[PDB]
């Protein structure tokens, strides 16, 4: 559950670096 | 009975040393209270301007 | 007060336009008004978590802010009312609409204002005179046992400017008007109290007055004291409805509030079904229990917000009657119920959950909800004092003890009333395990028994023991057949079944043992453990040679004592008075302690 | 034997309760007395205030000051209206030398819609361009944030150094 | 009805797995229905799921494959997925989405409900009370179905599980000491199985009173987690709305929880206890707690999910969060199977809650709860005796114990052993109880009262 | 000693839930044939 | 968080600004001609403040500023026994009682350790029970018997008060709650128990000067 | 001092859980604490635990329900939270976040100091070397307490857990055959529990030498993880500033543990067992390691931090890490509790790591060491044969074994049992063991050296 709740973080971070 | 006299009277002198000892206390600030007023006064009048010290430039 | 939706990602609603929103502030999301909480915010962004299905919902719907955070209404109509979990009248939806269903978005005002209530001020209070928090200024007639008393709400106070006179008033008129510092409050019979928040008082005070329950057992053996917190499991074949019935009809306590979790459609129907057809004889009238109860319903298909409030919501009500000095009894159906809501959440906000997948805080949760119950010294000069009791029930999955919310309530809770099975397959009700249960508040009660009946401590003392030694004996029986088994042994066997067969059990379905007073409890357990020591004694000083006293020959030389000890229980208060009834038990012991007297 | 425990009990906890109670009356009598000297210090700030030729002097320090904390390019000073006149004064010789110690060029105006109430002994406050940030820099402030620190050496100054002490650690 | 024009868009800003993500749509909305138009002119089905500002995001019922981000074209219709429903589709068979595949017409709609609905208002809820016989003995005079429970079947894979479904499907009806209909949804079926189902209530004649909804295993996933909700659907419009009893059976909710799962997955949500999502629990209630009875109206929906427990665990979620929120179990064995007993219900660990509200003097018979009282206690200590036995040998035991075996073997053999074909009704049941415990003397019956057996015991 | 030391599996769940009811199992019957000993035990004492 | 028992700050002062007040009005309430004076006396320190407009804020901070007897102990006890004095005299208001008895009724209950928890407090509790189930009550033989047995129970205690135990109003308590407990079904018991009172009642004619 | 303004700010960027997000802020400080005032008037503080460019964290300690965006109003006091310390903080009642609730003053300070505090020079550090008097068998004896040690109690729930630890607050002793500032940090507790303590330090007349800090179960769950260091950093302030021997009690720990656990959730921290931080140790021991003596100075801190275990379980991380840090436990249990033994102490699984230094010539008796080791072999053993005797039976066991059996039965009831007033000294202990062991013969008394047996077996 946490490496999964951090990847999902960090995919999150990616997407507003994109915006 | 003998006992709650004893305990009126005992907290008669817990309330008569209460009395001393804030008498006391008051008798002794007295004579430091201007002392006092004039140090935390002067500080509080000397502003000491000052920027950051982590500001850069 | 309007912002706009910028999206929805399923049940999670984000708004933007929303600049004046604090955490947990209510909104009312879309043009259908979805009941929803705010919970991260960002800028003058904000994430809703919606209650009900957001399906349907538009960007840019409006969403409408609202300043009071999950609150509860409180006011005149609350008695009798069946609520939601977070405060919405089933009885009025249904009865409003003509519908089945829960209407999606209902907004039903939690106290319905076309119902002219009968005022009456304090008749002290003068314009000009000073008033604070928890002050009576007049009280509402509802019903003919519950007087509604209106206390200016908490954290208010000031110079009273205006008192309405005596008259009919709905909640929506201004019954009291008061200015702090310049500042006007104009004040109706409706107060306004967050949910999460705990009522304030003045002291909490110990608890040490006994809750009188109609059961011998559950009373004489593990007592439950107003303002204290106890735990029930809660079983399909538990026989569970005994307490609730027992404690919710015959209490010495003024207000029952009975609070759903989340249980299945058919058991909140049955709870529903049943409480309105239950009596009990308050001044000679037979009245209806729904004239001193409120109830809260949750079905497992209820919005998990409402669910997990559900709970605070059940002892918010509590805490205002407590407030009224009213002794208020909370039952809770399933903590377990609610702690499952509270892990969906948890879930769902994809926070890191803890032990057996329950949120971290799962155990302060509890501790501070249990912590709100006790016995206080209300707010308000009128110096009056009351109680809020819990007897929230676990079901854990399996039945066993090992789940995080059975075993974090038991180390909670004073009082665990261990019920079981096994009994109830056997017919035995109230089905009390006995050596699971317990109770810690034995000490707290001391001063109670010494000072109004002074032999029940020693009594129920021995009575534990008596108990626990048949228990003890059950391997030496197992392998005997009491044959090599002491005569005092014997007597200790066939006492023990005395008091689970004509002392613990108890019959609700009969008019005579509907409801045993303390006196009658205590009565029939004094003679019973009088014989008990008198037997021991009329074997234990003739057991030295030649000519000694058996069971056998105890049992057959006075069968009609030992039949007059079961026959007790018969002794219906109704018509048999208190003279009367300890007339014939002193005239037992006379006659049993005269029948062991020829033996020596 | 169990009503000579109930009577030595309250004997020894009725004294305990007193007692008690005693310790907690000469320590709020302290702190009264340390309210009293904090009192007559906020009138002599007071009759300071009152003297033009050494308010004007703190008052330059005071916005100057606050300009140091805030390093905005966009400054408001509110004062009480009656001092405004010193104000304008503290400002207009804050900034060449605001303008030298942080190579920054501010535009520093004095509000005049909003003012402090009339009721504070004197001083002003600065809030940057949006009103998000501001930095209180009253007489009333600088009492109590000087005081709470110089607490310490007070107790000692009135009523003696704890003779129990040894170590400063 | 709406009057608004559709707009249809062209502006995609990518796909990824069974999303579209499109662009500059006109205030979306959450769960809304739109049609997706394919360069090769095929069209698809999809459901709106995230609205961000204006970029809408749609999965696609069926495959994306083929879908590209410049000439797609995706119609919005303005509204969220509402099932016509009506009388007449009673008597049809459906796919997950509602269509038919029957080769009737398409349902000429009486209204349009919104298929998730509203729970039903607790307030108004009436407790169960009369009984739906199912025609299986092993779950009529042992663990009956109260006229509005809602107790499942739980089953190992490989057990015959759809074969008692179709059973309880063509079998069922009311005790009759014309108003009752089934609604059977399959979730996650495979291509034999459904022909099973459908061939076999068409056959024999009880279709006129089952509305069919087949979800196949091969079909869209998203279209299985309406599957359930469609149905239901349909059953609050029978039940509530044409005072009718409606028996609702879920077939393969393991299945359904599956389909579930993906769906989470589809939103990027973190997966929850053994990697079902976290609201697994209230969506299950969702579908089973809209069911019972309601007050001032003479219709009722009860409700006999069946799942399959995964390496035969009870305590796996799927089971455990059914079971916990539900009132009793039937539990099909794998010993009884393999003994080539069907159907192979095993009685000693099911259980019906409401039993005992189901059944009685003006309900089905008298002696009702007596015999099922009677039986349980009987085979439990047959069940125990056959153990002794098997250390004791046959010349150990005594006369009792010779009768509770030969009461062991003949109550399979007659009252569990039915066939697919024999429709025992409940009082055909109970008479087969009594000739099974009329091998006993009658002070070895000692759960009936001797009021009971004077009346019924003879003869 | 204190556990059989099988690595934490869900393999390890389905071995340990098969031995737990294999155990109970053998205990059972085990008591049943003790139970049918001491019966005939005491009949030939009373004999 | 100052968290003075279960108050802070602001409410821990507030409720002192409502004891006071309420103390005044009570005083103000029981004894409006001022003939009480010696229990006057023993509230001055709480009744120096009344017959002043402080608009609340200015009797705030004199709480607040120590001027105020703020110990909020010594008036919680303070203010229960006058106003469980108030309920002895408000609850038999149809009869005056001396005002001799009622200082001694004063100066017994305040030497009560926890007077809260009293017979004395029972006793007003019982006599509650009886006087406002009547209030509101159909006449039927029952709230006849009970409304005659209450004017003789208020008519005893306006002469002997609560603290000063007497068998015959401890009887009568017993009996008048005996009676209102007693089912409205049943006539006979009703009425059997209410004569067995007039009999057994040492006077001749219990009710005559009573009531009407 | 700080004489320069403090700033206040409007700029709240947003609220995730417990965690108020700041920007604008100039040269924001790590682990400084902010005052911050709600719309509706209520001031709330909490500590930055993070900094990056003008942002800054802040965990606000009261909650962050009714938290506003725009309206919120923050001031940054420019430092740690160093608190204000007082000798005359004894007789005083605090609550958990250092304020005073016994209607007294607040602290009128001699110093201020960080709550964090700071590391003792292990240099400096002197290793204890004096035996504190329990009074209690199974702790003097067997576990001996040495002023300056690091000894929780392992408890459950329901364990009288809360009378021992006030059992020796009242008959703590020396053996050096003394007035003990205690510092009472009642955390995550009902009123009665805090009540109880409370109370009993008045009726043992000490309540002038206890400091109370209360943090009750209805209190911020975020206060519970500062209430220790505020009872440690006034422990550190009396015993090394003014050579006050002290005697420091942190009631159930485990508050902590899962208020810290909570934090941890909020933080995204990574998780180590069950859920807890894995950097829980490193903060137990900067909450534990502050103890001992330190050369030079004539006082000490002695601390008794005790624990209840979750489901009994004594590898759960809170004992488990705890059992890393500090000098053993006494640890009690159900099975001493469930048969009305007090005080119920289990010394099996207990220990005192400065017990061996504590103990003999110079300190107590030379036959102590001596006397615990040969009491722990028997009384170990005799758990062993009730583990063998309760498959094989009495008749399975010799002479050897019974002996055994008879040292436990005689040990509990003659050792462990005492009762909440009896006080014991470390010699009569030592006797009633001599008493116990002379039921062996001096061959399987294998632990003792014949040096020692000659002089005392004999008696």
């Amino acid at each position: 559950f946490y490496r999964l709740k951090k990847i999902q973080e960090k995919k999150k971070i990616i997407k507003e670096k994109s915006e | 009975q003998a006992a709650m006299g004893s305990q009126g009277n005992l907290s008669a002198e817990v309330e008569q040393a209460t009395r001393r000892q804030v008498q006391g206390m008051q008798s002794s600030q007295q004579r430091n209270r201007e002392r006092v007023l004039t140090q935390l006064l002067g500080m509080v009048c000397d502003v000491r301007p000052q920027v950051h010290p982590n500001y850069r430039i | 007060t309007f912002g706009y939706v910028h999206g929805v990602s399923g049940p999670v609603v984000t708004a933007c336009d929303m600049a004046g929103a604090a955490m947990y502030e209510l909104v009312r999301v879309g043009h259908s008004e979805l009941v929803g909480e705010i919970i991260r915010l960002e800028g003058d962004m904000a994430t809703i978590q919606v209650y009900e299905e957001t399906s349907g919902v538009s960007v840019g719907d409006p969403v409408l802010r609202t300043g009071k955070p999950l609150s509860v209404e409180l006011g005149p109509g609350i008695m009798g009312a069946i609520f939601d979990g977070i405060q919405r009248p089933l009885s009025d939806i249904s009865s409003q609409t003509q519908s089945i269903y829960i209407p999606r978005g209902v907004n039903v005002s939690a106290l319905s204002r076309d119902i002219k209530w009968e005022f009456i001020p304090s008749k002290n209070l003068r314009v000009g005179s000073h008033i604070t928090g928890g002050d009576i200024y007049g009280i509402v007639n509802e019903n003919s046992l519950i007087k509604h008393k209106i206390m200016l709400p908490p954290r208010s106070r000031g110079s009273v400017t205006y008192i309405a006179p005596p008259g009919n008033y709905d909640a929506s008129d201004v019954v009291l008007e008061l200015e702090f510092e310049g500042v006007k409050e104009k004040l109706s019979m409706v107060q306004v109290w967050p949910v999460r928040q705990v009522r304030p008082v003045t002291e909490k005070l110990p608890a040490n007055h006994p809750l009188l329950t109609g059961q011998r057992v559950l009373d004489a053996l593990f007592p439950c004291v107003q303002g204290g917190t106890t735990a029930i499991p809660g079983a399909f074949g538990c026989g569970k409805t005994v307490i609730s019935q027992s404690l919710s009809k015959y209490s010495n306590s003024d207000v029952i509030i009975y609070v759903g979790c989340g249980e299945r459609g058919n058991e909140m129907s049955e709870v529903l079904r049943d409480f309105p057809e239950l009596t009990m004889e308050v001044d000679g009238k037979v009245e209806s229990i729904m004239k001193r109860t409120a109830l809260v319903a949750n079905t497992s298909n209820m919005p998990v917000a409402a669910r997990e409030a559900s709970i605070y919501t059940g002892i918010t009500l509590s805490e205002y009657f407590r407030d009224m000095g009213y002794h208020v009894s909370m039952m809770a159906d399933s903590t377990s119920r609610w702690a499952e809501a509270l892990r969906e959440i948890s879930g769902r906000l994809a926070e890191m959950p803890a032990d057996s997948g329950y949120p971290a805080y799962l155990g302060a949760r509890l501790a501070s909800f249990y912590e709100r119950a006790g016995r206080v010294k209300c707010l308000g000069n009128p110096e009056r004092e009351g109680s809020v009791s819990i007897v929230g029930a676990v079901s854990p999955p399996g039945g066993d003890f090992s789940d995080p919310v059975t075993s974090a309530t038991l180390g909670i809770v004073q009082v665990f009333w261990g019920l079981d099975k096994k009994l109830a397959q056997r017919k035995h009700f109230p089905s009390v395990n006995w050596l699971i249960s317990y109770s810690k508040y034995m000490r707290a009660l001391d001063e109670y028994y010494d000072k109004h009946f002074t032999e029940f401590v020693p009594l129920r003392t021995k009575a534990k023991e008596i108990l626990q030694e048949e228990e003890d004996l059950a391997e030496i029986v197992q392998l005997v057949g009491k044959a090599s088994l002491a005569e005092t042994d014997k007597i200790t066997l066939e006492v023990a079944k005395l008091i689970k067969d004509d002392f613990l059990q108890q019959n609700g379905y009969t008019p005579y043992d509907r409801f045993c007073p303390f006196y009658k409890t205590v009565g029939m357990l004094s003679n019973m453990i009088s014989f008990y020591d008198m037997a021991r004694r009329a074997v234990e000083t003739t057991a030295q040679s030649d000519n000694k006293i058996t069971w056998s020959i105890i049992r057959e030389h006075m069968g009609e004592i030992l039949y007059k000890l079961s026959s007790m229980k018969f002794k219906d208060p109704v018509k048999d008075g208190e003279a009367k009834i300890k007339a014939d038990y002193a005239q037992l012991l006379e006659d049993m302690q005269n029948a062991f007297r020829s033996l020596e | 034997e169990k009503k000579e425990k109930q009577i030595e009990q309250q004997k020894k906890i009725q004294m305990s309760n007193l007692m008690n109670q005693a310790r907690l009356k000469v320590l709020r009598a302290r702190d009264d007395l340390i309210t009293d000297l904090l009192n007559e210090a906020k009138q002599r700030l007071s009759k300071v205030v009152k003297d033009t030729t050494r308010y004007q002097v703190l008052l330059d320090g005071l916005v100057l000051q606050g300009l140091y904390q805030l390093l905005e390019p966009r400054m408001i000073v509110r004062c009480r209206k009656q001092d405004f006149p010193l104000v304008k004064a503290a400002v207009q010789k804050a900034i060449p030398m605001y303008k030298i110690a942080t190579k920054k060029d501010v535009d520093v105006q004095i509000d005049l819609e909003a003012y402090l109430p009339e009721d504070i002994a004197g001083g002003v406050e600065i809030y940057n361009g949006d009103r998000k940030i501001k930095v209180s820099n009253t007489l009333e402030s600088r009492l109590d944030l000087i005081a709470q620190q110089m607490m310490p050496e007070v107790r000692g100054a009135l009523f003696g150094a704890n003779a129990n002490r040894k170590f400063l650690d | 009805y709406l009057s608004q024009p559709r707009l249809t868009y062209k502006t995609v800003s990518g796909v990824n797995g069974p999303l579209v993500i499109l662009d500059h749509v006109k205030f979306p909305r959450y769960a809304e229905i739109v049609h997706l138009t394919l360069p090769d002119g095929t069209k698809r089905s999809g459901q709106v799921l995230e609205v961000s500002g204006s970029k809408a995001v749609v999965q696609v019922f069926e495959g994306t494959s083929g879908i590209d981000a410049k000439k797609t074209s995706c119609e919005f219709t303005g509204d969220i997925l509402r099932t016509p429903v009506s009388e007449d589709m009673l008597g049809r068979v459906f796919n997950g989405s509602g269509k038919p595949i029957d080769r009737g017409p398409v349902v000429l709609a009486e209204d349009f409900l919104d298929i998730m609905g509203q729970p039903i208002n607790p307030q108004c809820r009436i407790y169960p009370e009369e009984m739906i016989q199912t025609g299986i003995s092993a779950i009529d005079g042992m663990n009956s179905i109260a006229r509005g429970q809602k107790i499942p079947i739980f089953s190992a894979a490989g057990l015959p599980h759809n074969e008692i479904a179709a059973q309880i499907c063509r079998q069922a009806g009311l005790v009759k000491k014309e108003n009752f209909a089934i609604v059977f949804a399959a979730m996650g079926v495979n291509m034999e199985t459904a022909r099973f189902f459908k061939s076999d209530f068409e056959e024999n004649g009880s279709m006129d009173n089952v509305c069919l909804f087949l979800n196949l295993a091969n079909d869209p996933t998203i279209e299985r987690i309406i599957t359930p909700r469609l149905a239901l659907t349909t059953a609050e419009f029978l039940a509530y709305q044409c005072e009718k009893h409606v028996l609702v059976i879920l077939t393969d909710m393991s299945s359904y929880a599956e389909a579930l799962r993906e769906v989470s997955a589809a939103r990027e949500e973190v997966p929850g206890r053994r990697g079902f999502p976290g609201y697994m629990y209230t969506d299950l209630a969702t579908i089973y707690e809209r069911a019972g009875r309601v007050e001032g109206r003479n219709g009722s929906i009860t409700q006999i999910p069946i799942l399959t427990m995964p390496n035969d665990d009870i305590t796996h979620p799927i089971p455990d969060l059914t079971g916990y929120i539900t009132e009793g179990q039937i539990y099909v064995d794998r010993q009884l199977h393999n003994r080539q007993i069907y159907p192979p219900i095993n009685v000693l660990p099911s259980l019906s809650r409401l039993m005992k509200s189901a059944i009685g003097e003006g309900m089905t018979r008298k002696d009702h709860a007596d015999v099922s009282n009677q039986l349980y206690a009987c085979y439990a200590i047959g069940k125990d005796v056959q153990a002794m036995k098997a250390v004791v040998g046959e010349e150990a035991l005594t006369s009792d114990d010779l009768l509770y075996l030969e009461f062991l073997q003949k109550f399979e053999k007659n009252f569990i052993t039915q066939g697919p074909y024999e429709n025992r009704t409940v009082y055909e049941t109970l008479d087969i109880g009594w000739q099974l415990l009329r091998i006993f003397p009658k002070e070895m019956l000692k759960r009936i009262p001797q009021s009971t057996l004077s009346e019924f015991y003879p003869r | 000693k204190d556990r059989i030391e099988i690595f934490p599996s869900r393999m390890a769940q389905t071995i340990m839930k098969a031995r737990l009811k294999g155990a109970q199992t053998g205990r059972n019957l085990l008591k049943k044939k003790s139970d049918a000993l001491t019966l005939r035990f005491r009949q030939i004492l009373k004999k | 968080g100052i968290k003075m028992g279960g108050l802070t700050s602001e409410q821990y002062h507030s409720q002192v600004v409502g004891k006071i007040g309420y103390i005044a009005r009570c005083m103000q309430t029981i004894d409006p001609e001022n003939n009480l004076k010696k229990i006057r006396e023993d509230y001055q320190d709480v009744l120096i403040w009344a017959e002043k407009n402080y608009r609340f804020e200015e009797i705030l901070e004199a709480s607040k500023s120590g001027k105020c007897p703020n110990d909020l102990d010594a008036l919680s006890r303070r203010s229960l026994i006058l106003q469980e004095l108030l309920r002895l005299v408000s609850s038999i208001s149809p009869f005056k009682m001396k005002l001799d008895l009622i200082e001694s009724q004063y100066e017994k209950m305040k030497q009560h350790v926890n007077l809260w928890k009293s017979d004395y407090h029972v006793k007003l509790n019982q006599l509650n029970q009886l006087t406002d189930y009547l209030k509101n009550a159909a006449p039927t033989p029952k709230n006849n018997f009970l409304r005659a047995m209450t004017s003789v129970l208020q008519m005893q205690i306006a002469q002997y008060g609560i603290t000063e135990d007497n068998e015959g109003i401890n009887q009568l308590f017993k009996l008048g709650l005996h009676l209102l407990a007693m089912a409205n079904e049943k006539i006979d018991e009703q009425y059997h128990l209410f004569k067995g009172y007039v009999k057994d009642q040492p006077e001749e004619s219990p009710f005559e000067g009573i009531l009407p």
